[PDB]
């Protein structure tokens, strides 16, 4: 019977890998979702027996494959998988209740009794820690890994020491297959955690602690999109320290290795603003405008799972062509090239109003300046250019479509 | 039981079982294949409905006065009625 | 309405970049990041407070191979390619 279940497991793993390598956008997802429901059913068949010491090695391996494949396809975790892990652990305990923390404590004591399933448990710890690192539970993560290693390592409240100290136990001998293994997960953990620690310390204003963790990103698994982002992040660090020539190094490296050169050209615009190189700043933003016109996953836990979405305050925030064309025209108008600024503003405003047919140009939300303020900046640029009739038409249009902005409308209408 | 064949003195039965754990199982020579998971708790009995060309259903009753019709071919819930004083 | 007709802009709507335009863009971006680059400032940042005299250390010798190894050492420290050090020092 274990024979058949094991075979089924192996078959499905191999099917998944085949879809991973080969296949179209459609056929890939087809075979994946097929293997997925195979694994579900197998889980349920195994979940239909009492305990079974010899089954757990599979159950844990299979739930691992299930979680991995589920998460990979969804391109994110959920809490369903938390409860899947909870179920498997309840099962491990039932062999020999409250919450994940006590469960794990009792489970890892029951592992120091030496049931030979550690190569799965450690994998499962990897997966648990991936959930808690996506859901920001870093204190409980620390506690789990402290319990895993000697609790003598209790004061080591650094994760990025515990995660290195954490040793997967075997070479993973002839057991059931897997889409991933303890080390292949630990190596994603170290890089994702260190990357996140780095970005937090940067935004929080310690670009002296950052450089340590942002080099620990590149010294271990680092898919090349993870390295581009590590380099923009170091450009930011050095600009904040007052070393613009070193920041330029890392941003040039990010330009070269990346197919994603938004976050570096933005860091460059901020750098030329810091120095005063305003012509260069406006050229870097022109190139960013041109860069945001131009635009695959794996059935396996990558590192682009365990990153957050960027904050607005982060160096890795890039807006839309529209948001950034406004930054260009704003930053052009403050500098005093009203002609260029006005040209940019009309090519902005047409993109927002004349756009009914094409895909809708991105519109600023609460953080973004209100539409009428944009009409006002446009009319001001127009006036500075000496395009008074066009400023009049703008203001007339605004008032025809619809306070301070009205009084100001009349003001600019006058100056026109 | 669904079917009985006789290879030698021994013999070979395809038999459906169901469990405390809300599961429905197929067997061929005691080879478990095609497990389903039932919605409701504490199933009681199962009967078989033919209903045309190949649309064979196992109709499961429960002590909870409710009942499922799961496919054969794909051990997979097709309907889940409730309160069901009786089933025929 | 005449106001609108005068406002109605044109080369506003633009779509996708030919994949050679992406490389041209990135080329011009790296060109720009290096043009505003300076080595003197780098030597003041990484090393604490440039001529052949700097790399050769106070008129030691004038041997071509010796000066080559000095440029290698300097470039190893700064993480800059040896070419750009050579260029900067020679132009100075």
């Amino acid at each position: 019977c274990l024979d058949l279940w094991r075979e089924k497991n192996d078959r499905l793993v191999r099917q998944a890998k085949v879809a991973q390598n080969s296949g179209l956008t459609l056929r890939r997802q087809q075979l994946a979702q097929d293997a997925l429901e195979g694994l579900r059913g197998l889980l349920h068949s195994l979940q239909g027996l009492p305990a079974a010491v010899p089954v757990l090695p599979l159950e844990l391996t299979v739930t691992c494959n299930f979680i991995i494949l589920r998460a990979s396809l969804a391109q994110g975790f959920t809490e369903d998988q938390a409860q899947d892990i909870q179920r498997s652990l309840e099962r491990v305990l039932e062999t020999q209740e409250q919450g994940l923390r006590e469960l794990w404590d009792s489970v890892l004591r029951a592992s120091c009794l030496l049931p030979e399933l550690l190569s799965a448990l450690h994998r499962l710890v990897g997966l648990q820690a991936a959930l808690w690192l996506s859901a920001d539970r870093l204190g409980d993560l620390a506690l789990l890994l402290e319990t895993l290693n000697g609790s003598q390592s209790g004061a080591s409240k650094d994760l990025l020491l515990l995660l290195k100290t954490w040793s997967p136990p075997a070479e993973e001998l002839d057991a059931p297959l897997t889409l991933q293994d303890a080390q292949g997960l630990k190596d994603v953990l170290l890089t994702a955690f260190a990357y996140r620690q780095g970005l937090q310390e940067l935004i929080t204003g310690n670009p002296d602690k950052a450089l340590s963790s942002l080099h620990e990103a590149a010294s271990g698994l680092c898919p090349r999109p993870v390295l581009v982002q590590v380099y923009t992040a170091l450009g930011s660090c050095h600009r904040k320290m007052g070393n613009p020539q070193r920041a330029l190094l890392y941003l040039v490296a990010a330009l070269k290795e990346g197919s994603a050169w938004g976050p570096p050209l933005l860091e460059a615009s901020r750098l030329y603003q810091q120095l005063g190189d305003t012509t260069a700043e406006l050229e870097s933003l022109e190139l960013l405008v041109e860069a945001l016109n131009v635009p695959a996953p794996q059935f396996l836990i990558e590192v682009e799972l365990l990153l957050p979405p960027p904050d607005l305050a982060s160096p890795l925030h890039c807006g839309t062509q529209s948001q950034t064309k406004h930054i260009l025209a704003s930053r052009c108008l403050q500098t005093g090239r009203a002609g260029d600024a006005a040209e940019h503003y009309l090519d902005l405003l047409a993109l927002l109003l004349d756009s009914s047919e094409p895909r809708f140009s991105p519109p600023p939300s609460p953080p973004g300046p209100c539409m009428p303020e944009v009409f006002l900046e446009a009319a001001v640029a127009l006036i500075q250019a000496g395009r008074a009739q066009d400023a009049l038409t703008l203001c007339e249009e605004l008032l025809s479509r619809t306070p301070l902005w009205v009084s100001a409308t009349h003001l600019l209408q006058g100056q026109a | 039981i669904c079917a009985t064949e006789i290879i030698k003195n021994q013999l070979r039965i395809s038999l459906i079982a169901l469990t405390r754990k809300n599961q429905l199982i197929s067997f061929q020579n005691g080879t478990p294949k095609n497990v389903c998971q039932l919605p409701f708790g504490d199933p009681c009995a199962v009967q078989l409905m033919d209903s045309g060309g190949g649309n064979l259903f196992f109709v499961v009753s429960f002590i909870s006065n409710n009942a499922c019709a799961v496919w054969k071919e794909s051990f997979q819930v097709a309907a889940k009625w409730e309160k069901l004083s009786l089933v025929l | 309405r005449r106001a609108w007709a005068e406002l109605l802009a044109g080369r506003v709507k633009r779509e996708k970049y030919n994949p050679e335009r992406a490389q041209k863009l990135k080329e011009s971006a790296v060109r720009l990041l290096r043009s505003h680059q300076d080595l003197n400032a780098l030597l003041l940042e990484v090393e604490g407070p440039v001529i052949d005299c700097d790399s050769s250390e106070a008129y030691a010798n004038h041997s071509s191979s010796f000066i080559g190894s000095a440029l290698q050492d300097q470039a190893s420290r700064l993480g800059v390619p040896v070419g750009i050090l050579s260029a900067g020092m020679v132009a100075s």
